[PDB]
């Protein structure tokens, strides 16, 4: 019944609303905007490249974000980082997640 | 003697694309054989102006160009010259009319609590902001159904207090307020020339606007980096 | 499919869907009943030997799912003690299927383009079209192929044609009248299938083309025929064709400033018989067109 | 690949630590590992790695590690490091995981999350 205001799948906000038709009186209701966040403290701040400090501030300007440095790995759009890899030196791709960047 | 040329509108312009000019003439001697010519900038003819109009309400045969042209073909400084001659008129009287920027800001404010406490009037005010130049056109729209014309009042553009030249105009319109539980969001229609698709509409209802029931309501986890 | 038994042939048949107290609402029946929410979307095969049949429903919608009875009864509802059949519905909403434009408006003596979508793989099928059919059990005959095959009634205002290709082509419909209203399906021969249903609207005015009207000729001489075009056309590429069941090919080098696009036959033969469109092209996409019919005298 | 952090006893004989680098529940044997750094590789004399051997539980799927040595202040340092696996169930065939002091293990979570415009 809620209306998704916003729902930022790299970001992990997800602005709802919802007006709480109130007991049948007359119209002395009050809408009502839930807010959910999931902030990780486990990711980089560049996202991509498992190779900076962790985290600390998540701002969240939802003026912005009401609508790109977004700090979740979206589940569908997988992600990776050209990794060396020494056999001989050869320059050769990753896969930054599993279980989304199967080429099907 | 009055003979005025009317330059097109951003109206009718959205209306049809079908940009028209007009010069009228009025109170002029009261005889048959009124011929009206249109011209370009080279001088040539014009298309099909027609539909013969009768004398006046003050006894004066009324006559008018129906000229259309190409939207693409105003945007130059074409004084659009037309002649008419007359019985009077040895000496035919010409007119000319020809083509002579700023982004509008568009708002929509709910009804007051207040006035949603009489019962009846819900008011929705929706507007537009600091734009040049004038001409604009706005109307509202509900479910992709244009409101009834009379239903919404609109305003003129009048100038900014304090901007240079910009311009700025409004339109209010009411409903039941019964009606202001279905809501609906009654979709302003702005028309303005200077949009990059000549549209910037934008719409607010009951559940827009400002809420005073908070949740917030965050979570926190080593289970995440994933937004599911 | 529903899959009662031949034990109830001559009884009717009916379609519900449960609700919250034990009540179904009906949504066609075998009386021509019909859901109003339901109008146009739904069609009903002919029974079989068994009476086995199939309810086709096309263009569902977020609150469409749930649970759904068909059955067999003399009032053609539900009742309680007689035969019937479930099932249980889930619409997705994390779907796949390209949001398409529902509603098509057009104006009589216009003319209507439709993009039609289906699944990118199975490309090589023979797209179909075909006409909703009320006032009735609910009926819906083909109008037109993809090998070119065309309802009789129709020669000369109607072609398909897959100019976009990539699982979705275009569907170019000339000449339109206020008595064609209605509601419009497309198919396909893949094993899955889409059937998106769109709707035509048919408004006040006049169409943008314009064309002189039906004409007569004699055989074997020049004849030239006109098309001019509004503004809001002049950004396009102009052209002609001729109509058929290959539908369009252009004639290269006719043209003016924004307006009067004009065919010119050198030399005419009967065998240049038939209907001739004007239309315009965008980029990729394809635009309002308008038809004349052409005669031979001598 | 889980990537466990040293243990912070080891932390305290104040000298080295060491990081196990883990592969599970993986078909056919034979995968590949090497661990990576800051950009630049590890020559494998620093890690030793395991063969693969059943699971007890899994009936097929095989297991391996790795071990990393490395001075606690290195660590210490922060200076994160990066296991890399290759193998051919993997999609683009290469996975790979990160740790530093911070992420493994960490006694300590700050969050300083702001939240603006409501
Ligand atoms: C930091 O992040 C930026 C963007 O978020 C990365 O920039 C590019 O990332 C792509 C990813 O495929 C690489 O192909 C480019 O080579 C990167 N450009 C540059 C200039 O690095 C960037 O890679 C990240 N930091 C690091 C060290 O990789």
């Amino acid at each position: 019944e809620r209306i998704v205001l916003v729902d930022n799948k790299c970001k992990c906000a997800r602005i709802t609303s919802r007006i709480i038709r109130s007991s049948e009186d007359p119209n002395e209701d009050i809408v009502e905007r839930n807010i959910r966040i999931i902030v990780p403290l486990n990711n980089r701040e560049n996202i991509s490249d498992p190779t900076s400090p962790l985290r600390t501030r998540f701002v969240y300007h939802l003026s912005d974000l009401c609508k790109e440095t977004c700090y979740t790995y979206d589940r569908n759009k997988c992600y990776t980082a050209v990794v060396p890899l020494v056999y001989g030196t050869k320059m050769v791709e990753t896969a930054l997640t599993p279980d989304a960047c199967y080429p099907d | 003697i009055r003979v005025f040329a009317i330059p097109p509108s951003f109206a009718s312009i959205f209306l049809t694309k079908s940009t028209k000019l007009t010069c009228l003439v009025t109170d002029l001697t009261t005889y048959d054989s009124v011929t009206i010519s249109w011209t370009r900038q080279n001088g040539e003819a014009v298309k099909t102006h027609t539909n013969i109009s009768e004398s006046h309400p003050n006894a004066t045969f009324s006559a008018v160009g129906e000229a259309s042209i190409c939207e693409d073909d105003w945007n130059s400084g074409e004084r659009f010259t037309c002649t008419v001659t007359h019985t009077d008129l040895p000496s035919p009287l010409k007119q000319t009319i020809s083509r002579p920027l700023h982004r509008p800001d568009v708002y929509l404010l709910p009804p007051a609590r207040e006035q949603l406490n009489l019962r009846e009037s819900a008011t929705i005010t929706c507007l537009v902001t600091g734009f040049s130049p004038a001409d604009v056109f706005v109307q509202w729209m509900q479910r992709g159904q244009p409101l009834s014309p009379e239903k919404y009042v609109t305003s003129a553009p009048m100038p900014e207090p304090q901007a240079p030249g910009r311009y700025f105009a409004h339109s209010i319109l009411t409903v039941s307020e019964e009606e202001w539980n279905t809501g609906e969001t009654y979709t302003c229609v702005v028309a303005h020339e200077a949009l990059p698709n000549r549209v910037t509409e934008r719409t607010v209802d009951k559940s827009t606007g400002k809420p005073t029931l908070y949740n917030v309501s965050l979570v926190m986890s080593d289970t995440a980096g994933t937004c599911y | 499919h529903c899959a009662l038994g031949p034990e109830v042939a001559n009884v009717a048949k009916f379609l519900c869907r449960q609700s919250s107290g034990e009540n179904c609402d009906v949504v066609v029946n075998t009386l021509g009943k019909r859901a109003p929410a339901f109008e146009g979307r739904i069609l009903l095969n002919p029974q079989d030997k068994d009476g086995s049949f199939s309810v086709v429903i096309t263009g569902l919608r977020k609150e469409d799912a749930g649970r759904y009875l068909c059955g067999a009864h003399s009032d053609g509802q539900l009742q309680e003690g007689s035969p019937i059949q479930a099932w249980q519905l889930f619409v997705n909403e994390e779907s796949t299927i390209p949001r398409s434009p529902t509603v098509v408006k057009g104006v009589a003596g216009g003319s209507v383009a439709v993009l039609c979508p289906y699944n990118r793989k199975e490309s090589k099928s023979i797209k179909y079209w075909c006409l909703w059919e009320g006032a009735q059990n609910g009926r819906c005959p083909l109008l037109v192929d993809s090998e070119g095959w065309v309802k009789a009634q129709y020669e000369g205002r109607l072609s398909l044609l897959e100019e976009p290709g990539n699982g979705t082509f275009t569907v170019i419909l000339n000449q339109l009248t206020s008595r064609d209203a209605g509601f419009y399906w497309c198919l396909t021969n893949g094993d899955t299938l889409w059937r998106t249903t769109v709707e035509i609207k048919i408004i006040e005015g006049e169409p943008n083309l314009k064309v002189p009207g039906n004409v007569t000729a004699v055989l074997g001489e020049t004849l030239k025929v006109p098309c001019h075009f509004p503004c809001k056309f002049s950004s396009y590429e102009k052209y002609w064709c001729k109509w058929n069941n290959t539908g369009c090919q252009a004639l290269p080098s006719c043209d003016e400033n924004s307006r009067l696009v004009s065919l010119t036959l050198n030399l005419v033969t009967r065998a240049d018989e038939g209907w001739y469109w004007c239309g315009v092209k965008q980029g990729h996409f394809y635009g309002e067109t308008a038809a004349v019919y052409v005669a031979v005298e001598e």
